[PDB]
């Protein structure tokens, strides 16, 4: 009948009551004091107030602060001050905790979205989540939580249905306390579940363009490729991607061969060429490759392993791209030690610089003939130092997934201290609307209760240890 | 996904013309953005090409004349046309590009309708 009874629960010896009141009001200072410096450090940085991907710490700050403040008054209104507790005013208490776990567990789940589309889906997440997006959801998620708290005070309490009333907590009833523990409890499986998803799949996909998954040395991998197509060690060329006229220019690659079949040096150059396409091209092609024999075209679709080993193997890569947005297959190119030869057009612009590869005008075949000439020329010296920078690039344009993954283990953190925190909690609630409801399960649940504020302390004490731009801010700010 | 034109129609030579093409998908929907034309006669090849910002491409014909544009709010792409010329009647299309970032190979072209463009000289 009245919140936060100490003695109802279990007997205290009288010799301690200072001591778990000063510990009370020290925790639930520290917890109030260092919320606001959270909120006064996300808040007085522009940096962080501009990135959507860290709104989720300002609700879980919010939030952190909406159970504590609830909890050290709830103290107030208690001990120091004797008044009792009347219904509406008990009833706005256990409101403000809920909402404050609803709101944590949905800021949780704002952040899993976004750390998917940030992780998994990275050419989509610049335009799809932005500010209004972002901060409607937030809105909503938090009007939800407000929502399903206040439900009890419109007339969903223990007094006016007049039905099975909880003993745990009274005015309030079994169905509405089974209906919030079941919401929860299954937004939090789903939560557990995407985090591992997520954590799973980008594991792999990451890192998988790099060399470790290679055996042996570039020349005898060379060698072993060019065996298997039939032909003599000699410089190679690999071209990857799509036989059409307008996007990808491989009739200015083929032009470019055909400039080069009138010369003396054709012999030492090898051509690899994987598309499907155009009939045309493909016919076109097919006739280089019957004519020459140091030309392989191959049309059938190949395995991502595959084109692994090639990118591996071959010596450079020709992107003689019209139109490329992304520049991914440079990327891939030099993320396994491939020198690009790509026309500098779109991100093939800035992806490659100068001294990372060789760079040519659109669509004129000249200009690719001479630099595959100057690449067969470069040949005859040592090319490690231009595989090792082109490894440090490529390298360098995926610092971004890396923070990314980084803020995911973050986050993965953060929701297994919340399940660890408000596991017994919550399995209590199980008991006490399913099946009996003794005394030691009442002490049990006392004891536990505390675990709820120590949460709130440690929500932000990870954020200094893991969010550095956090530390930043905060560093800034004195 | 699902592709959509509008503001197809004939121009006397010299004019401007809008089209817009509206995708309907289910995360972002296209990634890339283009028009195709296809003249009688003649296969089709690509007007412009656009992914995100200023990061354009332009066929060597059209360049200085054409201009493309996307949209978020509903995601769609805006061609615009100013001074007409009598060899640009054409039947377009607008061409969306979904391409996967594990693996740059793998893409998924979708083609609209299409919208018939007849330039005319005189009125
Ligand atoms: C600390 C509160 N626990 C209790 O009142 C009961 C269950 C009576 O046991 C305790 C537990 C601790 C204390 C003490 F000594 F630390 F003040 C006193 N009583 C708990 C009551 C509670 C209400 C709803 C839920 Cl779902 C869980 C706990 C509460 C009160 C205010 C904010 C937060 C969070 N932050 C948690």
């Amino acid at each position: 009948e009245n919140f936060m009874d100490i003695e109802c629960f279990m007997v205290l010896n009288p010799s301690q009551q200072l001591a778990i009141a000063v510990l009370s009001l020290t925790l639930g200072t520290f917890t109030v004091l260092e919320n606001l410096l959270v909120l006064c450090v996300i808040l007085h940085s522009r940096s962080l107030r501009c990135r959507p991907s860290y709104h989720f710490i300002g609700s879980l700050a919010v939030a952190d602060l909406l159970g504590s403040v609830i909890f050290v008054y709830s103290f107030i209104d208690f001990h120091v001050f004797h008044r009792k507790d009347s219904r509406n005013v008990f009833l706005f208490k256990l409101g403000g905790v809920t909402a404050s776990f609803t709101a944590k567990v949905g800021s949780l789940f704002l952040a899993a979205i976004d750390r998917y589309i940030s992780i998994h889906r990275p050419l989509a997440y610049k335009r799809i989540v932005t500010r209004p997006k972002a901060v409607v959801a937030f809105c909503l998620m938090w009007t939800i939580a407000i929502v399903i708290a206040v439900l009890p005070l419109l007339g969903w309490n223990c007094e006016k249905l007049q039905s099975v009333c909880s003993d745990i907590f009274p005015h309030i009833d079994k169905t509405y306390l089974m209906f919030w523990i079941g919401v929860v409890s299954v937004l939090l499986l789903f939560i557990v579940y995407a985090y591992m998803y997520i954590l799973w799949k980008a594991g792999i996909d990451c890192s998988f363009w790099n060399e470790s998954y290679l055996t042996g040395s570039r020349d005898e991998r060379k060698k072993s490729l060019l065996s298997k197509f039939g032909m003599d060690e000699g410089v190679t060329f690999m071209f990857i991607g799509r036989f059409d006229r307008g996007q990808k220019g491989v009739d200015v690659l083929l032009k470019a061969i055909e400039i080069l079949s009138s010369k003396k040096e054709f012999q030492e150059m090898r051509f690899i060429i994987i598309g499907k396409g155009d009939p045309e091209l493909e016919g076109w092609a097919r006739s280089l490759e019957e004519k020459h024999g140091n030309v392989k075209v191959i049309t059938e679709m190949l395995s991502r392993e595959f084109v692994r080993e090639l990118y591996g193997s071959v010596d450079f890569v020709i992107i003689p791209s019209y139109f490329e947005p992304f520049g991914l297959v440079a990327l891939e190119a030099m993320c396994l030690g491939a020198i690009p030869i790509a026309s500098a057009v779109g991100g093939l612009r800035d992806i490659i610089t100068n001294e990372t590869g060789i760079l040519v005008k659109a669509g004129d075949p000249g200009e690719l003939a001479n630099a595959i000439l100057k690449a067969l020329e470069l040949s005859r010296s040592d090319l490690s130092k231009f595989r090792e920078n082109c490894k440090k690039r490529a390298m360098s344009f995926s610092d971004q997934a890396r923070m990314d993954i980084e803020l995911a283990k973050t986050l993965v953190l953060i929701l297994v201290v919340l399940i660890i925190c408000w596991g017994p909690l919550l399995a209590i609630m199980v008991y006490d609307v399913f099946g009996k409801m003794n005394k030691l399960i009442k002490t049990v649940f006392a004891f536990c209760s505390m675990l709820c504020l120590l949460n709130s302390t440690v929500n932000p004490i990870i954020y200094a240890l893991r969010s550095k731009d956090l530390r930043h801010a905060f560093r800034s700010m004195f | 996904v699902q592709l959509q034109e509008s503001g197809g129609g004939l121009v006397q030579a010299g004019g401007s013309l809008r089209l817009s093409c509206a995708a309907s998908g289910t995360i972002f929907g296209p990634d890339v953005m283009g028009w195709y034309r296809q003249a009688p006669g003649k296969e089709r090849e690509l007007v412009a090409g656009i992914s995100n910002g200023a990061n354009t491409y332009y066929a060597d014909s059209v360049k200085g004349r054409f201009t493309i544009s996307r949209d978020n709010a509903k995601n769609t792409v805006y061609l615009q046309m100013n001074s007409l010329k009598p060899e640009d009647t054409a039947v377009y299309y607008c061409a969306a590009e979904v391409l996967d970032y594990t693996f740059a190979y793998l893409y998924h072209a979708y083609w609209g309708q299409g919208t018939q463009v007849t330039v005319s000289s005189h009125h």
